DNA sequence: CCCTGTCTGGCGTCCTCTCACCCCATG
DNA sequence: CATGGGTGCGCCAGACAGGG
C-alpha cells in the first residue's frame, strides 16, 4: 500500500523536477515504492524506507518533505479525498453557464467599459445566450446586451 | 526613485512588504481552497517568518 | 451590428446630438456607418376646452417624437470606452445596444 | 537548590573627497 | 516577461542549562 506524500520544490521549476523525479526512479529502479507524481508543491504516491526518503532528497531543485519531524515525515493529510476525485471531475467538466438571467433581476457588469456597473435585465435570450440589460451611465439607462458571465448575478 | 539609467533601484521594505502580501494572499486562498493541514501550517509559518 | 438608437421628441435638439456622438467615436475608434434616420412620430390628440359645454371647441395638440440611430459599424473597445458615461443632449433617452 | 559551564547578543571615533556598480532568465 | 529564491575579533554580561 502506497500513501501520499508532499514535496517542496523551487517554485517555478515544479514541472521541471517532476520529470527529473521519474528519471531518478527509473534510473535506481526502485520501481515498486513509487505510483504516480501529481502537479510550488508537489504530490507523490510512495511509501517510506529511509532509501526511497534519500532517493527523493536527492533529486535535485527539491528542498525537503513538509510533515511533523523530518525523521518520520506525514502522509499529506488530505480532508478531500473522494470530494477531491469529484473536485478533480468539476475542473475537468467544467460548470460553465450559458445565459443566466431573469427580467427585472439586477445584474453586475465586469467586462467592457460597462465593467464596475450594475443594471437590471429587461429581457433575457437564453436561445441567444446573451441578456438585456441596460447600465445607469449618466443618468439615462443604458440597455446592453451582455453574456451571462460578462455580468454576474446580483 | 530611479537612477541615471532610468531603472528603479528599489528599496528593501518594499522586498519585505511585498513579501508578505504575496505570502498573505496566497494563504487566503488556501484557506478559500481548503487545503490540508500541512500545506496550510507551511503557508502560515512562511507568513511568520515574512 | 452595434446599435446606437437615440429617442427624443424634436429635431432641433438632436440635430447637435447626432455631431457629437460619431465625431468623438472618430477620434477613438473611427468606425461607424453614418446616421441613418426614421420616421417622424406624431401623436396628435384633440381635447375639449369649455368648462361644461359646448362640443365645439376642440384645439389640436401634438406631442412630437423623432427617433435617430447611429449603428457603428465595429464593435470597439475605445468608442464606447470614451463614449460609456457621455452623452451632450440633455432630458434624452440613449439606447446604447452592444 | 548552589555554584559552574555554555550559548547568544551587543558593541566598538568624527568630518570630507573621488571611484565602481547595483537579480538571473527564459519557456 | 515577471517572479522567485564561510571557516583570522575580543571582552562583558546575563540567561540558560549542567552538574554538583
Amino acid at each position: 500500500k502506497k500513501r501520499w506524500y508532499v514535496v517542496q520544490a523551487f517554485s517555478g521549476f515544479e514541472g521541471r523536477v517532476a520529470t527529473s523525479l521519474r528519471e531518478h526512479i527509473k534510473l535506481h529502479n526502485m520501481e515498486d515504492l513509487f505510483g504516480e507524481v501529481m502537479v510550488g508543491y508537489v504530490l507523490v504516491q510512495m511509501v517510506m524506507n529511509d532509501a526511497s526518503w534519500h532517493l527523493v532528497r536527492s533529486v535535485p531543485r527539491v528542498m525537503g518533505f513538509i510533515g511533523g519531524t523530518s525523521d518520520r515525515p506525514a502522509p499529506i493529510s488530505d480532508k478531500e479525498v473522494d470530494a477531491i476525485m469529484n473536485r478533480l471531475q468539476q475542473v475537468g467538466d467544467k460548470p460553465r453557464p450559458k445565459t443566466l438571467f431573469e427580467p427585472g433581476e439586477m445584474v453586475r457588469v465586469n467586462d467592457g467599459p460597462f465593467a464596475d456597473f450594475n443594471g437590471v435585465v429587461e429581457e433575457v435570450d437564453y436561445e441567444k445566450s446573451r441578456l438585456k440589460v441596460s447600465v445607469s451611465i449618466f443618468g439615462r439607462a443604458t440597455p446592453v446586451e451582455l453574456d451571462f458571465s460578462q455580468v454576474e448575478k446580483a | 526613485v530611479p537612477l541615471d539609467g532610468g531603472r528603479f533601484a528599489t528599496s528593501d521594505l518594499n522586498d519585505l512588504y511585498r513579501r508578505v502580501i504575496n505570502r498573505n494572499n496566497r494563504l487566503k486562498r488556501l484557506l478559500d481552497l481548503a487545503a490540508p493541514d500541512i500545506i496550510v501550517r507551511n503557508e502560515k509559518r512562511m507568513l511568520q517568518e515574512a | 451590428r452595434i446599435r446606437i438608437r437615440l429617442k427624443a421628441f424634436d429635431h432641433r435638439l438632436i440635430d447637435q446630438a447626432t455631431a457629437e456622438i460619431v465625431e468623438t467615436a472618430k477620434r477613438t475608434g473611427a468606425q461607424v456607418r453614418g446616421p441613418i434616420p426614421l420616421p417622424t412620430r406624431k401623436e396628435r390628440f384633440t381635447v375639449l376646452i369649455s368648462p361644461h359645454v359646448n362640443k365645439d371647441a376642440r384645439d389640436q395638440y401634438e406631442i412630437r417624437t423623432h427617433l435617430r440611430l447611429v449603428d457603428i459599424v465595429e464593435p470597439t473597445e475605445k468608442t464606447v470606452d470614451a463614449l460609456m458615461r457621455l452623452d451632450l443632449a440633455a432630458g434624452v433617452d440613449v439606447q446604447i445596444s452592444l
